[PDB]
């Protein structure tokens, strides 16, 4: 036994966008690591084809942070909806485990053909 | 949260890293000359293996220093009033002085 | 009875010795590297649930090969017999014999493994880096088995020595090259789990000597393309006996043969730069941190200790 | 020496290492031989090769 994620963390919508000010508003959903040293974003599950710049304002609203969305993992899902093409993209420079730990939820919770 | 930290993660974790030394300072007592140590630990530790023993050093030695550390040049002493069986190749008595007891 | 070690054999090779007793299961003491979710470390467990069988030579002598038949669970059975039909194509995968023998009232699932090797790689790595003279069994019966030495040698007391007996490491030495298959081997593997999309964690004891792999029962399914190994346990651990056994020894060699002469570098030549990635890309290829030749370009303390 | 001049100008930037300058270039050579059953396999013979 190595198990890859024993239990997991949550996801909130964020911002994100193509370039620095194309991040509108919410348009991703974002699995996050909630360290006691603040939340570090995981991964941005997207319905839109070519983001490349995500963004979230800094805890004191004073400051935001940008993130770089690089290229894309197309899939497909099960839901009442039916088949949803969205692609998964990870901030750019994740390690193999954190992207271990982010497909392994999904797959685990959500269904996918 | 050791094994995690160790090779899970990959940045500092200095909450773990001053629980880790807390422990370490309260199990292991450590005093330090240029490689001639004396270490005072807890033993109803060592003996499950919760802390160092002689033959983990050894181990280390071993596989990482590239030595075989011969079980006569590392002591162990059990009974405190006796000081050191050796420290700095000089032994320690524990006499009376004035009033009082002193280590010489 | 004994239509088990009929079922067991198969096809291939019917030389059967039970190592057992009967068809019951076989206790045994390995490395293993567990980490669940409440308990972790790299110490001696006892025992996956494995029947042994030995495969007799030619001539009835005994020759090092088990087909490992284990007894876990019918949901994991069909998990891992999806994740073998995926996987097999590669050169690196150990070949898995999945049947359904009944006992007593209950057609209890078996994968019975084929061709193996009595002690996986994770033995090795343990018993060489927690050394104790004082019971060293393992590595003296892992050294004799595989024409490093000779049982005579270990009569001359004080052997393990380096300072004295300085030609143990001519012992250790010839080791060799059975690591640098594994790491091969191994590179192969992370290939073929990357192009099947399958998501999954290496570890040292899932390793025979050779470099085969085998039981995949802790993995799950992705999209093809999409595939990620989770290589941080295994390497890491494994990374001080490259240079007590000279891993890499077979790269001075014009091409990579032990049976030919030395590559004969040109003098003047100091850069070195593109042989270290090439190196780095053929033998370790999913470490996922940048490598840098020369430590002038690191960011900080812990990069150069890396890139060192 | 010249055999200097000619083993930097065909470097590739004129930096040469330090253990190889002596090494193609030195006009003398020094062995140091312990015992004899080693000076029968280096330095038999007027002349020897190294
Ligand atoms: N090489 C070898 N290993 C054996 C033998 N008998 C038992 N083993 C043990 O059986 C192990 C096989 O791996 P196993 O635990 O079944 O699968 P795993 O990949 O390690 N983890 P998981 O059970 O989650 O799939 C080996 O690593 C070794 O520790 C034997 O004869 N030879
Ligand atoms: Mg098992
Ligand atoms: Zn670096």
């Amino acid at each position: 036994n190595n198990e890859l994620s024993p239990v997991a963390l949550r996801q909130m919508s964020c911002a994100a966008g193509t370039t620095q000010t194309a991040c509108t508003d919410d348009n991703a959903l974002a699995y996050y690591n909630t360290t006691k040293g603040g939340r570090f974003v995981l991964a941005l599950l997207s319905d839109l084809q070519d983001l490349k710049w995500a963004r979230f304002p800094k805890s004191d609203g004073t400051g935001t942070i940008y993130t770089e969305l690089e290229p894309p993992c197309r899939f497909v899902t099960d839901t009442p909806k039916g088949p949803k093409v969205k692609y998964l993209y990870f901030i750019k420079g994740l390690n193999n485990l954190n992207r271990g730990m982010v497909l392994g939820s999904l797959a685990a919770t959500v269904r996918l053909q | 949260r050791l094994y995690e930290c160790l090779y899970r993660n990959r940045d500092v974790d200095t909450d773990f890293v001053n629980e880790f030394y807390a422990y370490l300072r309260k199990h292991f007592s450590m005093m330090i000359l240029s490689d001639d140590a004396v270490v005072c630990f807890n033993s109803t530790y060592a003996s499950q293996g919760l802390v160092a023993s002689i033959k983990n050093f050894k181990s280390v030695l071993y596989y990482q220093n590239n030595v075989f550390m011969s079980e006569a040049k590392c002591w162990t002493e059990t009974d405190l009033t006796k000081g050191p069986h050796e420290f700095c190749s000089q032994h320690t008595m524990l006499v009376k002085q004035g009033d009082d007891y002193v280590y010489l | 009875a004994q239509s088990f070690l009929n079922r067991v054999c198969g096809v291939s090779a019917a030389r059967l010795t039970p190592c057992g007793t009967g068809t019951s299961t076989d206790v045994v003491y390995r490395a293993f590297d567990i980490y669940n979710d409440k308990v972790a470390g790299f110490a001696k467990f006892l025992k996956t649930n494995c029947c042994r069988f030995q495969e007799k030579d030619e001539d009835d002598n005994l020759i090092d090969s088990y087909f490992v038949v284990k007894r876990h669970t019918f949901s994991n059975y069909q998990h891992e017999e999806t994740i073998y039909n995926l996987l097999k194509d590669c050169p690196a995968v150990a070949k898995h014999d999945f049947f359904k023998f009944r006992i007593d009232g209950d057609m209890v699932p078996h994968i019975s493994r084929q061709r193996l090797t009595k002690y996986t790689m994770a033995d090795l790595v343990y018993a060489l880096r927690h050394f104790d003279e004082g019971n060293c069994d393992t590595l003296k019966e892992i050294l004799v088995t595989y024409n490093c030495c000779d049982d005579d040698y270990f009569n001359k007391k004080d052997w393990y020595d380096f300072v004295e007996n300085p030609d143990i490491l001519r012992v250790y030495a010839n080791l060799g090259e059975r690591v640098r298959q594994a790491l091969l081997k191994t590179v192969q593997f992370c290939d073929a789990m990357r192009n099947a999309g399958i998501v999954g964690v290496l570890t040292l004891d899932n390793q025979d000597l050779n470099g085969n792999w085998y039981d995949f029962g802790d993995f799950i399914q992705t999209t093809p393309g999409s595939g990620v190994p989770v290589v941080d346990s295994y390497y890491s651990l494994l990374m001080p006996i490259l240079t007590l056994t000279r891993a890499l020894t077979a790269e001075s060699h014009v091409d990579t043969d032990l049976t030919k002469p030395y590559i004969k570098w040109d003098l003047l030549k100091y850069d070195f730069t593109e042989e270290r990635l090439k190196l780095f890309d053929r033998y370790f290829k999913y470490w996922d941190q940048t490598y840098h030749p020369n430590c002038v370009n690191c960011l900080d303390d812990r990069c150069i200790l890396h890139c060192a | 020496n010249d055999a200097l001049n000619n083993i930097i100008n065909n470097a590739r930037d004129g930096c040469v290492p330090l253990n190889i300058i002596p090494l193609t270039t030195a006009a003398k050579l020094m062995v140091v031989i312990p015992d004899y059953n080693t000076y029968k396999n280096t330095c038999d013979g007027t002349t020897f090769t190294y």
